[PDB]
RNA sequence: AAAAAA
């Protein structure tokens, strides 16, 4: 593999033109890109994966928040503790409506997407996307349970579909799951022992970090409860 | 402090047509002129 | 202590004609400033007062402005801290009279006096009127508008600071001294009023 | 700042509790393994219950003791929380409802429970005496500050050792650690506090009551009632703390002193053993770079 | 002017009401008090009087308007936003719906600036609130604020009217008004210069931001 | 000059790290960015809150100029322009002293700043580059220039020193010293014959812990 | 920026240097102890104290 | 906080020469008090008043015993202001004037409290001022000057430590008194209301011991609006009507 | 310191 640390000579030719993307950073005056944070530089496409527990708002991002707070032209919702709220307008929930408010109490799971994300403006989200279908699970989180992970854990198993974490739960129970870019995990099941049985395996993996080691984790947390 | 390393007391009146030569130059300054090629325009 | 170095806590201190010299803004740091040296017999004085406003205050919903005055020690640790808050209100009680407070709304002046040096060859009473005489000239001096320029004199303890023209009296402090001295402590103090009004007046034309 | 729970969250810890589970997989009456580690110095002592982690450094200076007791010594202990437990906690608050709590709980179960010796610790009578104080560090908060805070102080007392000194006249002098061996503190007896939280929940109304032992941070958030008992191995209740929350029995609270003695009985036994296991690591240590010579 | 020139603070200048003869008719001439003046009462000879006394040290000045003015003249204060002046401000905060700023220095009158002096780092400077119906007259209803306003950006407005007593209400609708000194990157950057109303670029790095300019 | 050190051993944080140099341990934490108190707000850059405690009694004054110090490392460090109006809370607690804590601080302070960069690698926080701090020391006697040295080292010791370099390209080329501490009777040629010996030592922490972030964060990769 | 507490005898005491905006040449450091020899030793004699 | 309409009602109605007030008292009436004494027996002394307004102050008196050559002042008064801090600025000032209110060399005979030439008693004044609707440097005044009155210490034996085991001294002094005056307009008025001095245009602190006046004597502002300079001639009457309807309070007080 | 019917 190959390791970045910031400061160090970027290796791609400044010839060929190349996309900018997360992880490195255009200086605004020397116009020169370096790399600002450690990790393997991915090149298709040029950003670096690095590891990281705290989320930024970003567009395209599916994230999974809290109601802190409901005002009379949006609703606060806090995607993480200590960060910045975020704003969710009325009008971002399918089948709108102007005098009549969508029923969203403070403490409410919400499934929803970053839509615009600026660095020095309050970011904002909308419980439907923009668009696929309207339902990609977007809206309220009924009961269930939620876990914090880092943010490397959530994105490699929201987008690569070999990770095998649902692939390994989904034999041992049946559930539905939605996964934010936040770092959180909302797992609903039909019993209370499944969920925390998959609460358990979650919170392991996690910690132990290993891809072989699911299928292991997962057949002693089950088989614990009984 | 000179080159020898003795110091000097700057006169009053030094410091004056020093203020003198910085407010006059900073209440006109010279208009910044910069071309740039457009190749999309054409002549009469 | 975590805030400052007050060294070894088992450790104990130390056991054993008429003059003044007036010079007005020479801080760069406040609005207005003042300082006032008075020499007499075997005592004299030195104190500096510096004025800070007027600035704003958010929020503030006063028609007037509000003036704050608090005493320092600079170098001798004489005074107690309980007798410069004495002070500190008698002093307000005195320029809130002279000060045009209508013209500061929602505004507020602060003004700082420290007690530089004071040699001794009451006891405070003595710098009382010396405090006002270096406030008055450092709120002149800051651009504040005062009714009445603020003086007053020190006659066996019994201070009284007058204004337009000693017809009236702003401030009186009395402390220790004797009895039946009213009459010649008005008179006394109305002499030395008129004096450090005219000195103060020719310090804030001269320079 | 204030940790911003969700309703889900709140549902779910609550209805486990109904069905006797928790998110840390672990039982009503069992307290999180301890474990204790030592530094190089004596008296510096970390100790570690699940994801809590906490430090202590126990110090010690030359003092006047107070006018009022001048037969005795002088004893202190910080409790200040760092943002390093996480942004939940301001940096230098002593106000703090909980952090104030915490520090008066294990003060009580060292001085007013006479497990340290301050007599012991009186060099001249009125004159000059040690100061023996107890600096807290919380490195990461996952909960049980009081729990963690009374283990790490007890056990890094009994791990000090104070440099010996010998009275000449009215000077004191002090023996470098070289030429002599410095003398451990006196400790009569080892307090250990346990904390309890309390639960009442809905539905399955008229008599039902939930009370865990050690709870984690998302548990402490939830819980309606706060309970703090200290007890010994002299079978004695060397002080318990419950204001107001959730109003219980008088036989519910025997019933918590009854679970907690089995629970300080198991990690003192703990605390002399990794006392006994590290004396000795000094003991063949020393005796093999002299051998060497 | 039969009166002193000079006035130190409690100088009697001139009573209440005056009067004059000339061209065979009584001229009144009416004393109001004004910036460094006040008017209080004093007693003489067991009855009452107002007259016009000067509360700051200065020079006097008597002067009409289409009455007699009298006010003293010190060698800031006075200097106060209100409606229709200009006002140089820098942005501190950026919102959706608005943006907020603080006021540096005020535009005197027929350039020249009165600088007010406080502290940046308290909050003790006055604060200013720019709407985004206030932005520009083109389009009121739709505005993007990102891409007018930048944190750090100088903005040159108008106050409008100043609302309640904690902010004031700006404007940069007309031409000459707008973000006058940036840099690129919030600051990061280069200078940048006013070229377009609606365009800011920079002849140094050749970055060009969005911003709301004035006309030069 | 051999050290130790670890990456996230805190949970509850959003980056940690655990420095170990001779006896004096300084164990890290960093969370960010977050949301900033109104007194902290920076419109254009980004907030650093930096608190120090020693590892006996309170922070004093001492560890006053040891976050004013430490401050002045961090800051062209992190790309503040990247997190306009936010914040970063710096903790570093002190352990252990590993010196005499009353009449030297300098070699904590280094330990402070290694520690607090490890710490902001963890949490992933936009950096311009690298950097490395060593305490350094000259004995009255020997007039020699001793790299990391230990307690009994200082004691006797007539200067104590304190060096901290910026690091580009690979840990290698040296962009700009962050931070130069020097305290005692020393002369201008014992200076340049300080930073020939600290660079050289610099490098070697600076390639030193370049090995350590591989090996923790890779596995996370 | 540049702090030097320089001493007549040639010597130094405090020696503080942070550089968070450019880059700090050797050659400057030379020209800063230099500039702070002088200074210092201006200031050890001048009101004959 | 009086509106504007009410100040400028209270001003117009004080300052007329047939001065109105708004209770209806004559320039020299007191409200009526309520004094209670000796109610702490922990305490060699103790003292509680409650006024019409509501405000209301408890004056501890204790002692001990101390060398009288190496301490100046055996009189320490000390005021805690309920809601309000040590600090304050009006509390620290009440403090500072009660002080010199109550010294050894000022209002208070330094001879009443000694016992042998070596030893001597040294007396511990504690203020706590339960309600405030005003200055309480007069409340307080009143206070202390009932509690001074009935006080019991430990009966010397001896003569020129030790003390009597049940027989007690009773300390017989005559403490100074404290009264607060309201300049408004050309009148002058004692016993100012809380509505009064909030428009009142300026204000006198006049002390009183042994049938005559005394030191401190202040010229407090009771507001921070409406303070203006006031003719000398207001001094000289207020000084003399603090004289002649003091020894009416006193024989009051005094039962 | 918005909200309910039609
Ligand atoms: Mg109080």
């Amino acid at each position: 593999s190959t390791f970045i640390f910031p400061g160090d000579s970027f290796p791609v030719d400044p010839t060929t033109p190349v996309k900018l993307g997360p992880g490195i950073y255009c200086d605004p005056n020397t116009q020169e890109i370096r790399p600002v944070n450690t990790g393997v530089l991915h090149v298709s496409t040029a950003y670096i994966d690095y590891s990281s527990k705290r989320y930024i708002p970003s567009v395209n991002d599916f994230v999974i928040g809290v109601i802190i707070g409901t005002f009379s032209d949006s609703y606060k919702v806090s995607l993480q503790n200590f960060s910045s709220s975020v704003s969710l307008s009325y009008m971002a929930f399918p089948n709108a409506s102007k005098k009549n408010r969508p029923t969203l109490q403070v403490g409410d799971l919400v499934y929803a997407r970053v839509c615009t994300a600026e660095k020095e403006l309050e970011a904002e989200i909308e419980c439907f996307d923009s668009t696929t279908g309207r339902d990609a699970g977007f809206g309220i989180l009924e009961d269930g349970m939620i876990i914090d992970v880092n943010l490397n854990f959530a994105r490699q198993l929201l987008f690569n579909n070999d990770f095998p974490l649902l692939k390994v739960l989904a034999a041992h129970t049946k559930f539905e799951v939605a996964i934010g870019l936040n770092g959180k995990i909302w797992v609903k099941c039909e019993e209370l022992s499944n969920t925390l049985a998959c609460y358990r395996t979650i919170m392991e993996c996690c910690q132990k970090n290993d891809t072989a080691a699911f299928k292991d984790i997962a057949k002693r947390q089950f088989k614990e409860i009984l | 402090y000179s080159k020898d390393g003795l110091p000097n007391k700057v006169k009053t009146e030094d410091i004056r047509i020093r203020a003198q030569n910085f407010k006059s130059a900073l209440a006109n300054l010279e208009d910044i002129i910069f071309e740039i090629e457009k190749p999309l325009v054409v002549p009469v | 202590d975590r805030r400052r170095l007050l060294g070894p806590a088992a450790a104990k201190p130390m056991a054993f004609e008429q003059e003044l010299s007036l010079h007005t803004g020479f801080i760069e740091n406040c609005n207005g400033s003042a300082l006032v040296e008075a020499r007499s017999l075997g005592h004299q004085t030195s104190l500096i007062t510096a004025v800070y406003g007027p600035r704003s205050i958010r929020g503030s919903f006063t028609s007037q402005g509000t003036i704050s005055i608090q005493l320092k020690n600079g170098l001798l640790e004489k005074y107690n801290t309980n007798e410069l808050k004495e002070v500190s209100s008698f002093l307000m009680g005195i320029f809130n009279s002279v000060v045009n407070l209508s013209r500061y709304p929602k505004s507020g002046i602060d003004i700082f006096v420290y007690l530089t040096y004071d040699k001794d060859l009451s006891q405070i009473s003595s710098l009382i009127p010396h405090c006002i005489t270096s406030i008055t000239l450092a709120l002149a001096d800051a651009g504040i508008e005062l009714v009445d320029m603020a003086g007053a004199g020190e006659a066996n303890g019994t201070v009284v600071s007058f204004i337009k023209n000693g017809e009236e009296i702003v401030g009186f402090w009395k402390d220790d001294g004797d009895d039946e001295d009213l009459l010649e402590c008005l008179d006394r103090c109305k002499e030395q009023y008129n004096r450090y009004r005219d000195l103060m007046i020719s310090c804030l034309m001269n320079q | 700042k204030d940790i911003e729970i969700s309703a889900s969250e709140s549902k779910f810890i609550l209805e486990a509790l109904r069905q006797n589970y928790r998110l840390d997989g672990r039982s009503f009456d069992q307290f999180r393994d301890v474990e204790i580690t030592f530094g190089k110095e004596f008296g510096d002592v970390s100790v570690k219950m699940g994801n809590t982690k906490v430090h202590c450094r126990i110090s010690c200076q030359i003092a006047q003791p107070y006018e009022d007791r001048p037969f005795e010594g002088l004893f202190v202990i910080s409790t200040e929380i760092s943002p390093m437990a996480g942004s939940q906690f301001e940096n230098g608050n002593i106000t703090g409802e909980d952090e104030v709590l915490c520090s008066r709980i294990i003060e009580k179960s060292v001085r007013r429970s006479g497990a340290l010796d301050v007599e012991g610790l009186c060099i001249v009578a009125g004159s000059k005496c040690w100061a023996v104080r107890a600096d807290v560090h919380f490195l990461d908060c996952d909960g049980g500050f009081i729990d963690a805070s009374c283990i790490a102080v007890m056990a890094g007392l009994m791990h000090f050792k104070k440099p010996d000194i010998t009275v000449h006249g009215e000077q004191i002098i002090v023996h470098p650690v070289n030429e002599r061996e410095p003398v451990p503190l006196g400790i009569l007896h080892i307090p250990i506090c346990v904390t309890f939280s309390f639960f009442n929940p809905q539905d399955t109304e008229t008599n039902s009551e939930i009370s865990i032992i050690d709870a984690t941070l998302k548990e402490e958030l939830l819980r309606d009632g706060v309970l703090t008992v200290t007890l010994n191995k002299n079978r004695e209740v060397v002080q318990v703390s419950k204001a107001g929350g959730l109003p219980m029995d008088a036989l519910t609270l025997m019933k918590c002193c009854h679970e907690a003695y089995s629970i300080i009985e198991k990690i003192t036994d703990q605390i002399l053993q990794l006392l006994k296991e590290d004396s000795e690591k000094r003991n063949k240590y020393a005796a093999m770079l002299t051998s060497e010579n | 002017f039969q009166f002193p020139e000079i006035a130190y603070p409690g100088k009697l200048i001139c009573p209440q009401y005056g009067t004059e003869n000339k061209d065979g008719e009584d001229i009144i001439f009416n004393y109001v008090p004004g910036p460094g003046t006040k008017l209080i009462q004093y007693e003489h000879n067991g009855r009452t009087l107002e007259a016009i006394t000067a509360t700051l040290v200065g020079t006097v000045r008597c002067e009409e308007e289409k009455n007699i003015l009298v006010s003293v003249l010190p060698g800031f204060a006075n200097n106060l936003p209100k409606e229709g002046d200009i006002v140089l401000t820098r942005v501190t905060r950026l919102s959706l719906q608005r943006a907020n700023v603080e006021i540096l220095a005020v535009e005197d009158k027929p350039a020249t600036f009165s600088v007010s002096q406080a502290s940046s780092d308290l909050g003790e400077t006055f604060r200013g609130i720019i709407r985004s119906q206030d932005v520009r007259s083109t389009d009121r209803d739709r505005v993007k604020v990102i891409e007018c306003f930048k944190p750090g950006d100088i903005v040159r407005a108008q106050v409008l009217s100043l609302g309640d007593g904690t902010n004031y209400y700006l404007t940069t609708a007309r031409n000459d008004l707008g973000v006058v000194f940036a840099r690129a990157a919030n600051g990061a950057g280069g200078l940048m210069y006013a070229t377009d109303w609606q365009m800011m670029t920079s002849p140094v790095t050749g970055a060009t931001e969005k911003r709301k300019c004035a006309k030069p | 000059m051999s050290v130790q050190a670890e990456i996230g051993i805190l949970d509850h944080v959003d980056g940690s790290s655990e420095f170990v140099s001779q006896d004096t341990k300084v164990i890290c934490s960093v969370t960010g960015p977050i949301e900033p108190k109104a007194r902290q707000e920076l419109p254009t850059q980004l907030a650093l809150e930096i608190i120090v405690r020693p590892a006996k009694g309170v922070a004093t004054t001492r560890e006053k100029v040891l976050e004013d110090k430490l401050r002045a490392v961090l800051t062209p460090l992190i790309t503040r322009h990247c997190y306009p109006r936010q914040l970063c809370q710096i903790t570093c607690q002190i352990l252990e002293s590993g010196e005499d804590e009353a009449e030297f601080s300098l070699r904590e302070l280094s330990c402070c700043i290694n520690a607090a960069f490890l710490a902001l690698v963890d949490a992933g926080i936009a950096l311009n580059s690298m950097c490395a701090s060593i305490p350094i020391a000259i004995i009255k006697d020997t007039s020699d220039i001793i790299v990391d040295p230990t307690a009994e080292q200082l004691k006797i010791s007539l200067s104590v020193h304190t060096l901290a370099l910026e690091f580009v390209n690979g840990g290698k080329v040296v962009k700009n010293v962050l931070l130069l501490d020097s305290n005692g009777d020393f002369n201008e040629d014992q200076l340049f014959s300080l930073l020939e010996l600290g660079e050289q030592k610099c490098q070697e922490l600076v390639t030193n812990i370049r090995r350590i972030i591989q090996d923790n964060i890779s596995p996370r990769l | 920026t540049i702090s030097i507490l320089a001493a007549p005898s040639g010597n130094y005491k405090q020696l503080t240097l942070v550089g968070g905006g450019a880059k700090i040449t050797p050659e400057m450091i030379k020209r800063s102890l230099l500039l702070s020899r002088v200074r210092a030793d201006d200031l050890s004699t001048r009101f004959n104290i | 906080s009086l509106s504007v309409a009410e100040k400028s009602y209270l001003y117009d109605s004080l300052a007329s020469t047939p001065s109105i007030r708004p209770d209806g008292r004559l320039p020299h009436q007191f409200r009526p008090i309520e004094i209670f004494t000796d109610f702490l027996p922990s305490s060699n002394g103790s003292s509680r008043i409650i006024a019409s307004d509501g405000s209301e102050c408890i004056v501890s008196i204790k002692s001990k015993v101390v060398d009288h050559h190496v301490e100046n002042e055996l009189l320490q008064v000390d005021v805690d202001i309920a809601g309000q801090r040590d600090d304050a600025l009006v509390v620290e000032t009440i403090t500072s004037l009660l002080n010199k209110v109550l010294k050894s060399g000022s209002g208070v005979d330094s001879s009443k409290l000694q016992l042998t030439k070596k030893y001597s008693f040294k007396i511990f004044v504690d203020v706590l001022v339960i309600s405030s609707h005003s200055h309480p440097v007069s409340l307080i005044s009143f206070a202390i000057y009932s509690a001074l009155n009935s006080t019991y210490l430990p009966k010397l034996i001896s003569a020129f430590p030790t003390f009597h085991d049940y027989d007690m001294v009773k300390l017989d002094i005559n403490p100074p008194l404290v009264f607060i005056l309201a300049v408004v307009g050309n009148n002058m008025l004692l016993d100012p209301a809380a509505n009064e001095s909030e428009v009142a245009n300026n204000g006198l602190i006049i002390s009183w011991s042994n049938g005559k006046i005394t030191s401190p004597i202040r010229s407090v502002a009771l507001n921070d609006s409406n303070v203006k300079s006031f003719k000398p001639h207001l001094l000289k009457q207020g000084l003399a009507m603090v004289e002649k309807y003091a020894p009416d309070v006193v024989r009051s007080l005094e039962n």
